[PDB]
């Protein structure tokens, strides 16, 4: 409200959480769009990335994440 | 050796917060006779379960010139016996029947182990300490007393030899009497710390000096929470609604930059960090900071900070002598501790005769050559490791260098060959 | 052979890139570098497309005056 | 040979005066660039003259080399 | 009951997310959050953000006794 740039750093914030405070061999399950960004800033193994060469896989996780908890 | 014997000690141990300060007043005094000697020095000694973490040990007479009253040690062995030793010289012998108060002070580390090893977020932080109930020494000591005073009152367990009385947060031991040489009992007390346990594992300490009347300083730190591992879940909402929460977690500390530092930056592997608090005083630069997220018990975070210091507040000169003073160390925190520094000082290329007048005991490494822009020759680098560094350690060093009035106007004449040269390619084609 | 993305698949990374932004990234980082213009890659990157989006208006330039004139 | 007793240093181009200079200097070598150019582009093989490009392309060089240094360091990527 | 809404949305029922707004109000769908309280119970709660921009989940260990997780 007085015109001062508040500023959310959260994305930076939980990569480098990823990259200091996890076994460096864990997996790291998300949707493709991030999948440069984690790769990039966490240095974690991924999943599934935005260059959609296996649509099977991102189906794959798509039902992982449509799919009941059980 | 001369027969002399601790004739009177009163030992503190300062247990408030992640390290260990113990301090003896002892009544140094000589029993022989006339035809015994002047005894010009005594002799310390370190309890072999504590000598692996003795961070800095001085000394000093009891006196008001504390600059001055400072003692020299040597670091010393006696034949045949274990543990480190340390040769103590004295301003003034000691007659036969005279007497000398000194005031002993050592700073341990690690030396409190959190017990339990593991919390939750709403538990509390217990730690363990082990340490001794008498004045380890070559002498025997007439008597003694100990007072140790802890991070909180709320003391879980104690040892409880000669019925010690405690009130409030402190116990006190004794009076012990005629206590043999080397004697030992293992004091033991288990108790509730909540203070900041953090450690830099690694800092890297580089000093970039050049005579365009700058000298930039980089500290690349590495910053680990040794405190009670982080059992469960880290609940973000209880983090935020309840002030219990996390009692023990680190949230922010205030670094003290040189008075003088312009141009402060704070950042990442990542990027900036837009969370330091930065205040001006007249005698120090504060600044608050936060990292990236709170640190629990085993997290880790790497930062560097750095910042430009005008040339006049710190260069002395002689003509054609140049020589950079340093105060040792950045002020991170009080109370920080360090395992392992990197010092690294860049002089101009150029730079010839170098030598340094480190205060205390530094490994150094052979000088590095370090290449920039508009480097040819390349900046001789001063390279020294040291490691188990405490704020008592922020003290004074001194280096010296030869340096010529032409060099730094060679620069420019070795940048204007690259466009002649161009022009030159052009009139050719 | 990158086995830290499309786990547990992998990517043949230099079987499925255009490599000629990198190939130009990597032959100006060496250039600066030699004569000890020690600048930092991701300046390079990062700076990289205002150069030849400056070189494309000599480009268009050329290639107008030989449609029309000057 | 002690702290105490001995002098300073700083560089007499004092901290304001760096942005002057740069500028002057690049203007210069900017002038003299374009006259040279303009020059050896109009300028032909009857009609040039190895001494005057000299001339001019050496003036360029000190000009602009000495400009960009103050450049540098008002930026303050201290050499 | 999907997986993704129940890690979106796990404790966030109880924060007030405006002044003039119930608790749990969702300031993108405009509407309070229908499935307030649950446990989730094959993930535990790793990281979430400042702002709970990003939420990370770890995805519990194999149940150590054989019993099954309903």
């Amino acid at each position: 409200g007085d015109g001062s740039r508040i500023i959310f750093d959260d994305f930076r914030e939980a990569y480098y959480w990823l990259r200091h405070n996890t076994p460096e061999d864990a997996k790291v399950m998300s949707w493709w769009d991030y999948g440069y960004q984690i790769t990039a800033m966490a240095n974690r193994t991924i999943l599934v990335d935005n260059n959609t060469w296996n649509n099977t896989h991102i189906s794959r996780v798509g039902q992982a994440m449509a799919s009941t908890e059980e | 050796a001369p027969p002399l014997i601790n004739e009177d000690v009163k030992r503190t141990v300062d247990l408030s917060s992640h390290l260990a300060k113990v301090t003896a007043e002892v009544v140094l005094a000589h029993l022989g006779g006339g035809s015994t000697s002047r005894a010009t020095s005594f002799l310390l000694a370190l309890e072999p379960e504590l000598e692996a973490r003795l961070a800095h040990l001085g000394v000093q007479v009891k006196g008001e010139d504390e600059e001055e009253n400072n003692l020299e040690v040597r670091e010393t062995k006696i034949k045949g016996k274990s543990g480190r030793f340390f040769t103590v010289k004295l301003p003034v012998a000691l007659d036969p029947g005279a007497k000398i108060s000194v005031i002993v002070e050592t700073v341990y580390t690690h030396v409190l182990h959190p017990y339990p090893t593991q919390i939750t977020q709403s538990e509390k932080q217990f730690v363990v300490f082990e340490g001794n109930h008498y004045f380890y020494s070559p002498y025997p000591t007439k008597t003694q007393t100990m007072r140790v005073k802890l991070a909180s009152r709320n003391v879980e367990s104690y040892t409880k030899l000669g019925n010690p009385t405690r009130s409030e947060d402190l116990l006190d031991y004794g009076p012990f009497r005629d206590v043999p040489a080397y004697s030992q009992d293992t004091f033991k007390v288990h108790y509730e710390n909540n203070s900041p346990f953090l450690t830099i594992t690694s800092m890297t300490r580089v000093i970039e000096v050049s005579h365009w009347g700058n000298i930039a300083v980089e500290e690349n730190v590495d910053l680990k929470h040794t405190g009670a591992v982080l059992k469960g879940p880290f609940s973000r909402y209880d983090y935020q609604r309840q002030p219990d929460s996390g009692i023990s977690s680190i949230r922010s500390f205030k670094t003290i930059l040189p008075a003088a530092a312009q141009d402060v930056y704070y950042r990442d592997e990542i990027g900036n960090v837009s969370t330091s608090h930065l205040l001006i005083l007249d005698d120090s630069v504060e600044m608050e900071i936060r990292p990236r997220f709170p640190l629990f018990g085993g997290w880790k975070t790497h930062y560097i900070v750095g910042y430009n210091l005008p040339s006049y507040e710190y260069l002395y000169n002689l003509g054609d002598q140049y020589a950079l003073k340093m105060r040792f160390v950045d002020h991170v925190f009080d109370e920080q501790v360090i395992d392992s520094l990197t010092v690294k000082i860049i002089l101009p290329e150029g730079a010839k005769n170098i030598e340094i007048d480190s205060p205390y005991e530094i490994s150094r490494a052979p000088d590095e050559l370090h290449y920039t822009y508009l480097d040819t020759f390349g900046r001789p680098v001063i390279v020294a490791y040291k490691k188990n560094l405490v704020e008592q350690h922020i003290q004074d060093i001194v280096v010296h260098y030869t340096f010529n009035k032409v060099l730094m106007l060679q620069e420019p004449l070795l940048v204007v060959a690259a466009f002649y040269i161009l022009f030159f390619t052009v009139i050719i084609y | 052979f990158d086995d830290r993305a499309w786990y547990p698949l992998g990517r043949i990374i230099g079987g499925t890139i255009y490599p000629g932004l990198m190939i130009t990234s990597a032959a100006i980082y060496h250039v600066l570098h030699f004569f000890h213009i020690t600048i930092d890659i991701r300046n390079v990157c990062v700076f990289l497309a205002p150069l030849f989006s400056s070189f494309t208006t000599i480009v268009t330039y050329h290639l107008t005056k030989e449609l029309k004139d000057a | 040979m002690e702290l105490e007793a001995m002098s300073r240093y700083t560089s007499p181009v004092n901290p304001a005066v760096f942005p002057h200079l740069t500028v002057v200097l690049l203007a210069i070598g900017m002038f003299f660039t374009a006259w040279f150019f303009v020059y050896e582009v109009t300028s032909t093989k009857y009609t040039r003259d190895i001494y005057k490009e000299l001339l001019i392309s050496l003036v360029a060089s000190l000009f602009m080399g000495f400009g960009v240094l103050f450049l540098l360091l008002w930026v303050g990527i201290y050499v | 009951n999907c997986l993704m809404y129940k890690m979106c949305y796990y404790r966030f029922g109880q924060v007030y997310t405006e002044a003039k707004r119930p608790p749990g109000f969702d300031r993108v769908r405009n509407a309070e959050i229908g499935n307030k309280d649950f446990e989730l119970d094959v993930l535990e709660e790793a990281y979430t953000t400042e702002h709970w921009l990003v939420r990370i989940y770890k995805v519990k260990d194999l149940d150590n006794r054989g019993l099954s997780r309903t």
